């Protein structure tokens, strides 16, 4: 039996991009106009995109025109859907469908569908960090700030509003399994100043316009 | 070209004969197809060219019409036929679908039983509070759940899912989960689930106080 | 002048799939063999894939052959890289690059590169659920099956003894990328002090079985 | 065909003349290119056909060699030249790279100052414990950090990042974060970070007891 299989769905943040792919089994796509259709949470189907044989014609729904691209690879039988600048209303199950019939005519219905792949677009395009203190040898003590679970890059960190710059290391961010970034910023100070000097890290995440001042005491 | 299906939901019994209409905003001759879709499955082509049955489709399905008015008919509704039906105008390099018709089993209106569940202490140790609201055995399917935390209506922090129509009593059930951090959860006292449904004379609120 | 731009990177779990795309500016790709290269955390570059003009030849590194597919779209100037059954060592920055020169020859170097897109592969291909009780205050009780991956999860009550009144809801996908569902049952309130209620959660993708008793 | 660069790290000062060698496991004639790459940027083509300088590339870069032995030479190293350099055998439909040679600023060996930070109580309330280990101002760049939780060597639950070479003193710094659930964190007592580095006579262990 003719089969189609989508690949590439998942969780996307608003404004991001995702590319879907479709492979086939037991036929060649070369003679078929190929299509992308989506089922929205409301339950209805929306035609998304169509690419004719030889890529001669490419057509898009108005809701996705300018943001989506459909492509085909006849030699290896693949169809592609690029989705850029994604909106929450792009959330749907996406199917690749073949235009065809027992005998090919100039206008056939969608006679074969893949099982669909779930694409969900979250409204939150940015997320603000949590800031925790890395609280306090001979004369040198180290203190710092853990800037955790933000998105996207970058985050800027200063110490004492810019007064304290010598000995400051702000490390390259790290990407966690949650899809959120995390970094730390440290500074070494004379240990004899831990009881008289106040230390505040100023964390600025401009993608979300978040400013946080955190005092780091022992 | 705009396609409009009617009705959006059709309630019927096994053995009934039913008709779903599809209207085109302008004449499409007979360039129309009907698809069947079960939840979580792919759409299946039932009828094309307005009235041609695809090979393998039972003879109880029949299509008719042309121009701007089309009809799908099921004669002798069987249990396997309860599902969503989609009409589609298809052209050479584009297509447009109707909004879909859900064919469900008819029964009498039934209000939901409402229950609220505070988060377990075991989950609270993990730093996450899930407050759960259950709407049990209601009909018809449409229901509205609103969360109130110290009477502050919530938005964006809840997710819900609905069961398929029950095999025994033909009702639906709905679960809504409100997710909060342990901190935010412990910053408030009254947690309330408010349910609006046809079978109720007024919205029902079920609540608990943290404690 | 000549520009390339990748798209589609992100976070994938081991065994999953991700498709990258590459667009260009101020030239057409039709006459150029197009390539995918990756920079691994160690700092070195690894050639990944090559697709010749007209897609006549498609070549892959040994580490990715059988799992990756490269495609081209000359009419709209796009290149694609399908990555399936991904491993942790596929973590890298991925650049598309053209072979070219002032005059095109049979063997030119990579004279134009895109800025790269980050692809990260997590080691955990599956994750087992946490099970919490939905304790009763006709009464209702249940189980919250949270933070598993991937689908599906199965739930029974009392190993199959309790089937009447059971509703196991469709899972929901959270913003964390992990699935969560609930399973409830309604019982006579007068049986809460004599009947034991245990939900049996079975997550076959992780071979996990969990029994949780739900007390008032 | 295997390409091997030498050395893997090249330490030098501004104004120096330096040579990076690239050896091919078998003869590749002159099908060899040199690329420059700065962190977070795309590679730039410097030299192709073993010795042809790309238009726009300064004449202080020079490529030479053929067969199995190739050299890149920078005469009058400027600050902008500190970066990674890659050799590449390129054929019609494939390519192979060396492992890269990082050209860094030379200085004397310096052992790191090591510090350990338990998770904040504020974060522990959230259900997550991040333990942080800091290696401050060391040289050269190679360092080894091992986490031990009640002497159990850890793997897979830590991530680290390294700073670029400091503009003032030419040292590097490294941060390693061990991440655990609050439950797992409270299942253990001793948390330790063991640092191995050339500038240390023996590994340094910094530890704390949960409490
Ligand atoms: O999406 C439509 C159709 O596509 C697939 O089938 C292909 C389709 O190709 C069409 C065909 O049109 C012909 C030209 O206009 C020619 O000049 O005249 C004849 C006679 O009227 C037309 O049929 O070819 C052109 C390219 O020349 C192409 O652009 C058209 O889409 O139809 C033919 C059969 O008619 C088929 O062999 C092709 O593979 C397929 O998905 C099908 O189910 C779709 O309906
Ligand atoms: O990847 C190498 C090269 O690719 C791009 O440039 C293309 C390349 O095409 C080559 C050309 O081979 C010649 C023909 O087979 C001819 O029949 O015989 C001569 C005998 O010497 C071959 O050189 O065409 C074939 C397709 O038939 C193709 O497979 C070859 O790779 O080179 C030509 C110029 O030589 C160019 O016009 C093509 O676009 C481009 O990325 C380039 O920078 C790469 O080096």
């Amino acid at each position: 039996e003719v089969q189609l299989v989508e690949s590439g769905g998942g969780l996307v943040k608003a404004g991001g991009s995702l590319i879907l792919s479709c492979g086939v089994s037991n036929f060649r796509i070369s003679a078929h106009t190929m299509n992308w259709v989506r089922r929205v949470p409301g339950g209805g189907l929306e035609w998304v995109a169509s690419i004719s044989t030889s890529s001669t014609y490419r057509d898009y729904a108005d809701a996705v025109k300018g943001r989506f691209t459909v492509s085909r690879d006849d030699l290896e039988d693949f169809v592609y859907l690029q989705m850029h600048k994604m909106r929450v209303e792009d959330t749907a199950i996406y199917y690749c469908a073949r235009k065809g019939s027992d005998r090919l005519s100039d206008n056939d219905p969608f006679d074969a569908w893949g099982p669909g792949t779930v694409v969900t677009v979250s409204p939150a395009s940015t997320k603000g960090p949590s800031v925790f203190p890395l609280a306090p040898s001979g004369g040198t003590a180290a203190l710092g700030c853990l800037v955790k679970d933000y998105f996207p890059e970058p985050v800027t960190v200063s110490w004492n509003s810019g007064a304290l710059t010598s000995g400051v290391h702000t490390f390259p961010a790290v990407l966690q399994s949650s899809g959120l970034y995390s970094l730390s910023s440290v500074v070494t100070v004379p240990s004899s100043s831990l009881g008289t000097q106040t230390y505040i890290c100023n964390v600025n995440h401009k993608p979300s316009n978040t400013k946080v001042d955190k005092k780091v005491e022992p | 070209v705009v396609m409009t299906q009617s009705p959006s939901t059709l309630s019927a019994s096994v053995g009934d004969t039913i008709t779903i209409t599809c209207r085109a905003s302008q004449s499409i001759e007979t360039w129309l197809a009907w698809y069947q879709q079960k939840p979580g499955k792919a759409p299946k082509l039932l009828i094309y060219k307005a009235s041609t049955l695809k090979t393998g489709v039972p003879s109880r399905f029949s299509g008719s019409g042309s121009g701007t008015e089309f009809t799908l008919t099921i004669s002798g509704l069987q249990f396997d036929d309860f599902a969503t039906y989609h009409c589609q105008h298809y052209a050479g390099y584009s297509a447009t679908f109707g909004q879909g018709t859900r064919v469900e089993i008819k029964r009498t209106v039934a209000a939901p039983s409402v229950f609220i569940f505070p988060p377990s202490d075991e989950q609270l140790k993990s730093g996450t509070a899930s407050v759960v609201c259950l709407l049990n055995n209601f009909y018809p399917r449409e229901a509205k759940v609103q969360w109130k935390v110290d009477n502050a209506l919530q938005s964006g922090n809840s997710q819900e899912s609905v069961t398929e129509q029950d095999s025994k009593d033909s009702t639906y059930s709905l679960s809504s989960t409100l997710t909060l951090s342990k901190a935010d959860y412990e910053k408030h006292k009254v947690y309330a689930c408010e349910v609006t449904h046809q079978g109720l004379s007024s919205p029902v609120t079920k609540s608990f106080n943290r404690g």
